[PDB]
């Protein structure tokens, strides 16, 4: 049996950081992301195209909110433009 | 001496800075390469990641003076189908690493053009290997495509344990569907189910 | 300055080849550069080159006109011989509607059956890439 | 160390190129298909299989340009107007041919075949047919497609 | 910045900068979208670079080895 | 003086061999999908599910990566169809990427709903004005 | 005057590359052609739009759980009977409507199609009764 | 780094602005919605699907101003004064901004979409009708929002 | 019983080197050698003539790779020419 | 290199030089149809050179001693 989610995916899916973390700057897209435990977490509305999530959730306005490893570049797509989001950390 | 240290400072110079020439001139091609590269509309019917085949036609191999062993084709299944969540791309595969390096006489221009293009066609070379590595995984998969109109594999078995309202009073989770491979996409040797490409 | 010698240098200069071959006059047309692209719409911005085919060919009244398209390797066999055609009937059309009687040309497309490189360079390819236009 | 240029130069080559189209011997160069059209008259006798000790000379740069290209297979075929039959005719240009291609392989090409045949007016490339050796018509022509 | 149709006015946050005529192309955050298409990094596109080695070569946090960084 | 005749611009090393993979790529995916329709033949387009409208006739041209659904909203509202969808949205998105220039929007959404096969559907009710899309039942 | 397109293939390397991009993109075309299964709207057995002036009213609902539940407040909002043929099973069905503005017969289709096959409904428009039937 | 300019300037948005309406292109600006407004006369021919040579250049400062926005679809819809039947002329203004989208694509946009329509005169600007493209209904107009 | 091939012969009949290799620069031919453990692996159009291989597949579109002993030149047949390959490891 | 037809346009790889009328004579990369015959190695036609020796004699990984080159 598989878990879940994860259930920290409920925090930052609202802005709120995971409780332990650090912080990411995230340029060129409205992200934010944190990192927990050798993971990072992103709030954003876009859609992460290449280096693959391993848990998303979404809320009631479109926010997602994905669990993956950390990758110093994430690539979404905004409206259809594929778009490059750089995070250091 | 001095000489090699002069070819050494020009090869990684050389290196990154045709790493960058191809980096943006990807870049001019970024729409055509998904085109080409197209893995989002390849994945299965589970977001199921296919998997690579390779073929290999018309094989010997002298095992030694008294033996051969030749076989007209060879299918291998290479890194086996999985559930994908967002397609790959051709950036995880193709996009050479960008360093800008900070670090730095008739002797030294003459060998650091010579390592200069030393870095040129290393770099070339390592672009070759990522083109080589995107065309193996991504004609894997239409190797696949092939296979499975021709039954030579076996498509993947998912197997839905839907689910009710789950877990404790603290966390609920509502529809709670399970999704697992139980077969795995799989040549059969029964072979007398197999087809055959013909067209007109 | 208004004649055969001139508007055959320009045609090197604007890089279409003429060869004289007896009595057959055969011009090569890149289609990479004389249209846009994988499509039967003429490259507007190359006019003088169709303007100085077609200055060319007014010395030749009598002669009937066999036009022909050319790809490369690409593509599925229907998609070289309709855009081979495509291209080759369109300039077909150009000829036609800058003054040459139409029974006098011939549309027709090969998807590179004749082939005068080899496909699997990417200069030649670029050479095969063409429009032939023979008369007699 | 390998070598840059194969016992060749481009600048050699258009000047052969144009030397030849400056003698009368035409250089067609289409895609990788290269044509270079021999009058008859300018190599043989008329009617006859036979050189003429002068006409080597015009062979040594057709030989010293067929240095210059790598190639796989030349063809050379030969055609003439009508003589008496084109029985007659296809033996003549047979012949032809076949002696033109001893003389090549006699100098240096680096083709691994030449195909070399002839044939009877059947490909002629003007309607106006004048004589026997001096009509236009009556030409060899050796063709090849220059490799890589 | 916002230059000639006024002086930059404010600057509007998951935006560009709001000059004092319209919203000007200069951004504001750094959480705008700026059109990145080219990163400079060592081992983007796969992970990260794995920190913790001091040798030759640079490896990746996917423990691919970023032989055009090393 | 002697001239080939295309003399295009310099290209380098990289595109050289990205269109050599390219081509044997694009000839290895013509070689199986012909394979493919020939082994099960297609027996029904998708035209008979989105049939065309006047108002539907307009044109786009349409460079695309994201998910469907924003798209085939600007599509209908364009075209001055409700949109409506049918099903969850599944927490993987279901990626398009529409390269095209200049079709019209009925085949636009058919290049669409092939694109998106079997993860989700367009369908399009011309007596009303109803462009829909539905999601797929896993 | 006049200009080219900016991003061309006016190389003779990007035009191979740009050829194989159609190629390739038509070859998936065709892949989509012969893959995509659909089913004809002759054949499509889901519900219609029952047109009737009670269910052409005005709503919202957030919501993710078990059918019925809704199905009986979508015909007490709609001022119609609510029955249920069939038996509900151990696991329930289970659906989400979650639409700030979509019309009530229009919400009866989509639960329709996000039931699917362990349950469908029917409208009567005449008696005003909807009926959930299971299988 | 970061790019502060997205390869535009709002000094250069509004230079082409004053511009474009001195040149009688008008630019309307409201919220983030943006106008340009082109008479069929300062583009085409007379009752034509056909770009005049000249008007490439007017095309040119409007694909030069569209380069400056940051827009997701931009919807180009062309509309004339009647001439025979509606449907010739819905067909007409079809055609019409067909072939500016295509040369708008062709030029440089970063849109994702370009819806392009035409109708027939079935929203005209003002009620008086003079003639065909010389009349101000007879116009093209582009329309987009700017994103962000 | 022989074994079957390398199956690492499929991997060299696509560009792709074996994992953990050292490439061979190859001149006056169009091959690519990789030597893995003692053995190196040519993938080429050509026909290798002198030297002898131990394992060799053949893809759809006439390229083959070839398992042989190191050997610093390659003898291959281009068109009917005898032609010569050098290779430096 | 591509000498009086015109400067050199590209460098195709696969092939030789791509002057700006025709393909040059000059070979572009490492990997063209370059005419070898005549190599210069040690033990070349037979293996390589064993290079773990340190003696008089130089031999080959195929067990011959190169006489011709100790």
């Amino acid at each position: 049996i598989p878990p879940s989610a994860n259930d920290l995916l409920l925090h930052v899916l609202e802005g709120v950081p995971p409780p332990g973390s650090r912080r990411l700057v995230v340029s060129g897209g409205d992200a934010r992301a944190w990192l927990s435990n050798e993971k990072m977490y992103v709030r954003t509305n876009l859609t992460i195209l290449s280096p693959g999530w391993l848990a998303s959730m979404t809320s009631a306005d479109g926010t997602h909110a994905y669990e993956m490893q950390k990758s110093p570049v994430l690539l979404v797509s905004w409206h259809g433009k594929v778009m490059q989001l750089k995070v250091e950390g | 001496a001095l000489k090699e240290t002069a070819l050494s400072v020009g090869a990684q110079a050389g290196l990154a800075w045709r790493a960058k020439i191809i980096d943006e001139q990807l870049n001019k091609q970024a729409r055509n390469l998904d085109a080409i590269y197209d893995f989002n509309s390849l994945v299965l019917e589970h977001n199921i990641l296919p998997p690579v085949l390779l073929e290999g036609r018309n094989t010997l191999n002298l095992a030694d003076a008294q033996s051969i062993r030749i076989s007209d084709r060879t299918y291998k299944v290479a890194k086996q189908a999985h559930f994908i969540t967002t397609p790959p791309t051709w950036r995880q595969y193709l996009w050479m690493d960008y360093v800008k390096p900070e670090a730095p006489k008739e002797i030294w221009c003459i060998y650091t053009e010579r390592g200069w293009k030393n870095g040129i066609d290393q770099a070339n070379t390592i672009l070759e290997e990522n083109i080589a590595r995107i065309k193996e995984d991504f004609g894997g998969m239409i190797l696949y495509r092939k296979l499975l109109a021709m039954n030579m594999v076996s498509p993947p078995y998912v197997s839905h344990t839907d689910l009710g309202v789950t877990g404790d009073g603290s966390e609920i989770h509502i529809d709670d569907r399970v999704l697992r491979i139980t077969a795995l996409p799989e040549l059969n040797v029964n072979s007398a189910e197999w087809r055959a490409a013909v067209a007109k | 300055r208004d004649s055969k010698r001139k508007i055959i240098r320009d045609l090197q200069k604007q890089d279409i080849q003429y060869v004289e071959y007896g009595d057959t006059r055969t011009l090569i047309i890149p289609t990479d550069k004389y249209f846009m692209f994988s499509s039967p719409r003429l490259n507007e911005i190359c006019y003088p080159g169709l303007n100085n085919v077609i200055r060319l060919l007014n010395f030749y009244p009598q002669s009937t006109i066999y036009v022909a398209g050319f790809t490369d390797n690409v593509g599925s066999r229907s998609h070289k011989r309709k855009l081979s055609q495509a291209q080759a009937e369109t300039m077909m059309t150009f000829l036609w509607a800058n003054g040459i009687a139409a029974k006098r040309l011939k549309a027709e497309g090969y998807g590179d059956k004749n082939a005068i490189s080899d496909n699997a360079i990417i200069h030649g390819s670029a050479q095969n890439r063409r429009i032939e236009i023979q008369w007699f | 160390l390998p070598c840059r240029v194969d016992g060749a130069c481009d600048a050699t080559i258009i000047k052969m190129m144009t030397d030849l189209n400056k003698k009368g011997i035409k250089v067609a160069s289409v895609g990788q298909n290269y044509l270079i059209s021999i009058p008859a008259s300018a190599l043989f006798a008329d009617q006859s299989p036979r050189l003429n000790w002068a006409s080597y000379s015009l062979l040594n740069e057709i030989a010293a340009f067929l240095k210059q290209f790598r190639k796989i297979a030349i063809t050379v075929t030969s055609y003439s107007s009508k003589y008496v039959s084109v029985k007659r005719e296809r033996a003549l240009t047979l012949a032809r041919s076949r002696v033109v291609s001893e003389y090549l392989w006699s100098q240096g090409v680096d083709s691994r075949i030449i195909f070399t045949q002839g044939l009877g007016s059947d490909k002629p490339i003007t309607s106006y047919t004048l004589g026997g050796d001096r009509s236009p018509n009556a030409r060899v022509e050796i063709t090849f497609r220059r490799a890589v | 910045a916002a230059a000639a149709a006024a002086a930059a006015a404010a600057a509007a946050a998951a935006a560009a900068a709001a000059a004092a005529a319209a919203a000007a192309a200069a951004a504001a955050a750094a959480a705008a979208a700026a059109a990145a298409a080219a990163a400079a990094a060592a081992a983007a596109a796969a992970a990260a670079a794995a920190a913790a080695a001091a040798a030759a070569a640079a490896a990746a946090a996917a423990a691919a080895a970023a032989a055009a960084a090393a | 003086k002697f001239k080939k005749p295309p003399i295009n611009n310099p290209s380098d090393d990289a595109t050289i061999k990205l269109a050599e993979a390219a081509v044997s790529v694009s000839d290895s995916m013509l070689e199986m999908a012909k394979v493919e329709k020939v082994i099960t033949p297609p027996s029904k387009d998708n035209t008979l599910t989105i049939p065309n409208a006047y108002n539907l006739q307009a044109r786009a041209s349409v460079d695309w990566s994201g998910p469907i659904e924003e798209l085939t909203a600007r599509i209908a509202k364009a075209a001055h169809f409700r949109f409506r969808v049918l099903g969850k949205s599944p927490s993987v998105p279901v990626l398009i990427s529409i390269s095209t220039k200049d079709e019209s929007l009925a085949e636009i959404l058919r290049d669409i709903d092939y694109q998106a096969g079997k993860k989700a559907s367009i369908h399009v009710y011309p007596n009303s004005q109803v462009v829909e899309l539905r999601y797929a039942k896993i």
